[PDB]
């Protein structure tokens, strides 16, 4: 054939892949962390925007910090093979590098790593996003004006 | 507005 | 030319090869939402995908949302410390190639 | 609608934004460099910088860099440990516009 | 006029800008930190890349802590009101969020605050760039055949 | 291979 280019990503697989939303809304009360009102709506917003460009929207609500790690584990071993894509929204309470759980706090890292190329073989030279709305951390900026 |  | 970094026999990717973190705020900075109309972020986010997934290469609508949080998103809040506030996105790429969500 | 974060009197933009940080390397990795010809991530920012800079927009060419750091480079040590290694920058994008070179 | 749209950076100043490139190849004696071999090479290169795009380079090599700090505040005490944007490049050792001086550590936040949207006016509005080839920590990636 |  022609020229072949490959600049960009192969996304005419037969699915265009998951989207796994985790929406935390309400910690334990043990934790004395606020309830994050307005996550509904914005948990609502991705489903249906990712819902239109084709992807299989799985949502998650209030899940504790084992349930996350158990659900990015057995996410990752599923057979991604007819999949273009991989997407994982973090809605919650967070740090620089954490994100937190119900119960307690899940390094950004050991949700990411089970995507590792080596590690999801089906997913290896294919996009992965994660879409984290959570703190990084307490710093303000105040802008400036233009 | 909430965010801490 | 020739050396021991390249053109090696078995190819092989970063095991962090393509991944993409989009990030609602910079390192080290608070992330905000609102309690009626969801976060400045993902509000953003879903508009742009929207409107330009249909259009423009990923980072592109990014880029877009970068700038939509940052122009029209400022804090309102009865503290002082928490009032007039703003917001920046951070996108952090270890893609390889381009993005379309289309073909 | 209306709400209390947005359609301020007085635009601003935050202070951190229109920043792009582009990185040699993953966050908490290794950056390796040839000793002869120099680090891979610039030998090939230049590269495509050169090759790139009057037709593609910058993040679209530093996702060239990424892919040719990625695949084209391997490294080679008397030492197991960092024998075989591979190497992804990070791009980490701040900005809140296409950025083009030429006009 | 006609339709207006504003999705790039005005790049049509007078001047692109400047293009700092902090070579740091030797370092002090007293911190056993080794000579960076080849980093000559990716400075020359990048003088020659940055001089075609029309940027202003000026290079500075083997910067103490001091120095570098000093450097990145006299540039960003400048009037950038013709250019159109800002680059920096660091060659050096480093860690996660450090780069190098030829005598000690320097937070790379450190040197970017300069050039914050309410600290280098004349830059506000323009894209600021920096490149940086240095190490973000220890950890090695073993890769995944395709 | 230099870089530690």
């Amino acid at each position: 054939s022609g020229i072949s280019l490959d600049n960009s990503y192969k996304m005419d697989y037969p699915e265009m892949g998951l989207c796994i939303i985790i929406n935390n809304k309400n910690f334990h009360k043990s934790t004395g962390m606020t309830s994050r009102s307005g996550t509904d709506v914005d948990a609502a917003n991705l489903r249906e925007t990712f819902r239109n460009l084709k992807y299989e929207v799985r949502n998650k609500n209030d899940l504790t910090r084992e349930e996350i790690v158990e659900l990015m584990r057995d996410v990752s071993k599923e057979d991604h093979s007819k999949r273009s894509s991989f997407v994982c929204v973090l809605l919650s309470h967070g740090e620089e590098g954490i994100i937190f759980g119900t119960n307690g706090p899940v390094d950004l890292k050991k949700i990411t790593n089970f995507f590792r190329g080596d590690r999801c073989r089906s997913l290896t030279g294919k996009p992965k996003l994660f879409i984290i709305q959570a703190c990084r951390g307490t710093e303000l900026d105040c802008g400036i004006e233009t | 507005i909430e965010t801490a | 030319a020739s050396g021991v970094d390249d053109d090696m026999a078995c190819h092989k990717i970063p095991v962090e090869a393509d991944f993409l973190y989009a990030y609602s705020t910079a390192p080290g900075y608070y992330s905000w939402r609102n309690s009626k109309d969801g976060s400045w972020f993902i509000q953003s986010l879903c508009a742009m995908l929207k409107q330009y997934a249909d259009k423009l290469e990923f980072m592109h609508i990014l880029t877009r949302v970068n700038r939509k949080v940052a122009t029209e998103f400022e804090s309102f809040s009865f503290d002082a410390t928490f009032h007039a506030k703003k917001q920046i996105p951070c996108i952090v790429s270890m893609l390889t190639k381009e993005l379309y969500f289309y073909h």
